RNA sequence: ACGCAUUAAGUACCCCGCCUGGGGAGUACGGCCGCAAGGCUAAAACUCAAAGGAAUUGACGGGGGCCCGCACAAGCGGCGGAGC
RNA sequence: UGUAAACCUCUUUCAGCACAGACGAAGCGCAAGUGACGGUAUGUGCAGAAGAAGGACCGGCCAACUACGUGCCAGCAGCCGCGGUAAUACGUAGGGUCCGAGCGUUGUCCGGAAUUACUGGGCGUAAAGAGCUCGUAGGUGGUUUGUCGCGUUGUUCGUGAAAACUCA
RNA sequence: GGUGAUGGCCUACCAAGGCGACGACGGGUAGCCGGCCUGAGAGGGUGACCGGCCACACUGGGACUGAGAUACGGCCCAGACUCC
């Protein structure tokens, strides 16, 4: 059930003795819709083969996204070559609101509620890399408290833990109709 | 010349944490020692010693890394710099990293995090963010 | 104003059949026009616009009003989407439709606008009347014996009733416990893509 | 970087200084 | 820069260039067509684009495009001038709009009649 | 990006100078300096939808290296001149 | 095109026709009455769908596409640019779409523009380090004790008109 | 002296100071604000209705009256314009 999302298709041109020898590049994000996401860049003579290579590269380099509900743990500004993407968590119902690249990677990760904004290098590839760098900079409170050597309560805020418990209930207790 | 040993201390820390050093020796100041105490309490460092140098006193911070060399600190950021001092009221204190961080606040109740400062209802000079 | 044009074609453009009872779309699947079955470029804007228009033409609300509903939902707390659905369901045409007196929101709109209803004693010729908690929606004395309400009481077993609503009398008085939650709404639509649209 | 950016300024300056050498005495009779 | 550099010298936004200065803040203007004529566009395009040098009420003489198929315009004609960029014509930024008390609507427009001054026929 | 990399173009603090699309133009007007040359300060109208930076693939080079071919050189026989 | 239409049924909002008919006035007057708005709003009844839908767009941004006519002309266009007989970019038809008694255009402002960047930019080559020093004002300030409490911070009082904005 | 009142507000005399790169003096523009529009906010722009303050009443100057005067529908003068 992996959700896949192409963001950009570009006809690139090598030049040779005869002339322009073309190919196609597909930027394909794929995700589980629940927090695992991967990015791929497929380069191939034909568009569908490019997309397939992108899918394969993505499913190879999947990575897991920290979440507290259907948003992210904390705000974070990821940088790439020159893509700069701030991410800011958001209350539920405001909706993932972002440009098509950040939007695609977030929607494939399953982040339905988030604030995002590209601040440099409108190019979708570097934007996606910047967004991914942000998501990799993300830090779940459990591993944070481990990193500190403390409880979770005295490093994380009560609002985050409230939403955490709420989401955990709505996951487990509401998985009853799926498990039975 | 030197203009804020607080930023010097944060930078020695950041660069040593990047280079995976285990120790950080630097000059001593009561303020830097109190900051180091805050970092120790919040778990961003292992310990800090105050020893004697040839002339004055030194701080030796024993940093902390996980088993797979996980940096116990991910960032340090001086905020109340000379040239631009920033002060926070108790209401508009800053939440570092959505709260998973720690902002060092200098107040007349002493040196205490943004959490402690909001608890005690006070504010003051925002020295650093140490997520 | 309101859209007095064909009803099926909007549902056809938007996929979801809001009412039903046609064979063209139901045998050949396609949006209206000669260029049905055409190639589509699958844009998020079309997705979002299509949910917004789904709402608009499922109800009888136009964009300059739906925008106000969205803004009310965004200002007032909770999730903007379910607040918006609560608003769109907490209006007279929709409550009487959901109560089954009309079996079409167009018909409910005509009824309320023609004044075959009233609320807590005072006549109401406003389909956009935002009903509230603890609202008695009576029918007037000519209307209860008129043919449409005869048809209502006759065929008041076809479509279910929401929980937040209930009919109480053979005269088809209607009562409102509370305002609906997203479970109570029961509408073939999400609510996130619309707020994304209006956040664009 | 590139020398085209030098060459543009070069031509501008060359033409300006030619103009000045050409209008030297006119400019003197006017200014002075 | 430094904060003291800013408090001393400060930030100055780049000055936005006043545009359609011939209107002088107005949305439209009235003007007499001083010379109706035709111009040749830039290199990639080629056509005989209809224009008029119009002396507005702002005491400014400007060139103005005449959209639509036909136009009845001669000199000394009272005309209503709006803004609008015509790319292929370099030195022009203003257009003429029908319903100017001289510029009647275009003949046999039936799609975008509002943009060409055409009344509905029924 | 090339590359910088304890002589940072890294991590940071202080202070200063400077930039804000390309042209027009570091030009005009004004002013200052200067014997003068000219310099310093420094625009606008108008105009373009780019100017640009790095790197890639080719092509090209009156750049280089290596190698080929009646390509040249060495020869034989011709065409170009006549008529058909 | 298009459940659209025709045709069966229903409904009468609104508009129209007739009747009544205000609140606004614990008011004014100590005179017997007093409402400009107004015989208005609004309620009652009466007839029948009966009198009531346009505008822009459809190459990308920007959902929505074909045919015909014109082929570097006529024209279009906000930018990219489309027209050089097979035009989804011009014109017209259909059809679709976005709004809807509005729809489009122009003008002006903000946004988008992190494109004067405090939040929130930069300067080797992209625009950007003065040719280099000295040094005035200014900015900035190593460790430490005490004090002032100016900055800072907490609390309280007064003020921050009403309206606005926001919550109910 | 003058004012309702402090004060070069005015005057005689006395002293020679006062303001300026933290931008004096000039030039240009403009009524100010609550607010409005936009914007995530910071900010930017704006100053319509509504409400507050100011200023003005053909231009300029002046006072009188009065508790109170920029005295719109007041006075005097001068000027422009219109009229007998």
């Amino acid at each position: 059930n992996y959700i896949e999302r192409v963001v950009s298709i570009n006809r690139v041109s090598k030049v040779v003795k005869g002339g322009r020898r073309f190919s196609f590049t597909a930027l394909v994000i794929v995700g589980d819709g629940k927090g695992m996401v991967g990015v791929g860049y497929g380069k191939a003579k034909e568009v569908p083969a490019a997309i397939a290579k992108g899918v394969e590269e993505a499913r190879k380099n999947f990575f897991r996204v920290p979440l507290i509900g259907s948003t992210i743990t904390h705000p974070v500004q990821g940088e790439a070559a020159a893509g700069v993407v701030m991410l800011r968590p958001a209350s539920p119902g405001t909706g993932v609101i972002a440009g098509g690249a950040a939007r695609a990677v977030l929607e494939c990760a399953g982040v339905h509620d988030i604030l995002a904004k590209s601040l440099g290098s409108d190019n979708a590839i570097n934007v996606v890399h910047a967004t991914v760098a942000a998501l990799k900079l993300l830090q779940r409170p459990e591993e944070v408290a481990a990193r500190r050597g403390l409880p979770i309560e005295d490093v994380a805020p009560a609002g985050m833990l409230k939403a955490r418990r709420e989401s955990e209930a709505l996951a487990a207790a509401a998985a009853r109709e799926g498990s039975a | 010349t030197m203009t804020d040993p607080i930023a010097d201390f944060l930078t020695r820390l950041r660069n040593a944490n990047s280079a995976y050093h285990d120790e950080v020796t630097l000059p001593h100041s009561k303020l830097k020692a109190n900051i180091a105490e805050i970092l120790k309490r919040e778990g961003y460092i292992s310990d800090y010693r105050t020893e004697d140098a040839r002339v004055g006193k030194s701080l030796v911070v024993q940093l902390k890394y996980g088993p797979s060399r996980e940096r116990s600190i991910a960032g340090l950021r001086r905020v109340s710099k000379p040239g631009l001092r920033v002060y926070a009221k108790s209401t508009n204190l800053p939440r570092v990293l959505g709260g998973l961080g720690v902002a060092i606040i200098s107040t007349s109740s002493g040196l205490l995090t943004d959490r402690q400062a909001a608890r005690q209802g006070v504010g003051g000079e925002v020295l650093a963010y140490v997520w | 104003a309101r859209y007095t044009g064909p009803a099926t074609r909007k549902s056809r453009r938007l996929g979801v059949d809001l009412v039903g009872g046609d064979q063209s779309f139901e045998k050949r699947p396609y949006p209206p026009g000669q260029h049905g079955r055409a190639r589509i470029k699958e844009s998020e804007y079309r997705q979002q616009l299509q949910e917004k228009q789904k709402a608009r033409f499922s109800y009888g609300v136009m964009e300059k009003q739906f925008r106000r509903y969205y803004e009310e939902a965004n200002r007032q707390p909770g999730k903007t989407g379910d607040n918006l659905l609560r608003i769109l369901e907490s209006r007279l045409d929709n409550v009487v439709y959901r109560a089954g007196l009309a079996r079409t929101r167009r018909m409910a709109r005509q009824l309320v606008s023609h004044g075959h209803f009233l609320v807590n004693g005072v006549k109401v010729d406003i389909p956009s009347y935002r009903v509230s908690q603890y609202d008695i929606i009576d029918v007037k004395e000519k209307s209860l014996n008129t043919l449409p309400f005869q048809i209502a009481r006759e065929t008041a077993g076809e479509r279910p009733i929401p929980s937040w609503l209930q009919v109480v009398g053979e005269r088809q008085r209607i009562l409102v416990h509370q305002l609906p939650e997203r479970a109570q709404i029961d509408v073939p639509l999400t609510e996130q893509l619309i707020v994304e649209l209006y956040s664009k | 970087g590139s020398v085209i950016k030098k060459r543009r300024k070069r031509m501008s300056k060359k033409k300006h200084r030619k103009l000045l050498r050409r209008t030297r005495v006119q400019r003197r009779k006017l200014g002075k | 820069p430094t904060i003291q550099q800013l408090v001393r010298k400060g930030r100055r936004d780049k000055i936005a260039k006043v545009k359609t200065a011939a209107l002088k803040g107005s949305p439209q203007r009235r003007g007499v067509c001083t010379r109706v004529y035709t111009t040749t566009p830039k290199k990639p395009n080629s056509a005989l684009r209809k224009v008029a040098r119009v002396k507005l009420t702002s005491q400014v003489e400007v060139t103005a495009y005449i959209p639509g198929e036909g136009h009845n315009l001669q000199e000394h004609s009272m005309v209503l001038v709006r803004g609008g960029r015509v790319k292929d014509l370099p030195g022009v930024r203003y257009k003429i709009i029908r319903g100017s008390l001289d510029t009647q609507g275009v003949k046999n427009r039936k799609q975008a009649r509002s943009r060409y001054g055409a009344k509905k026929e029924k």
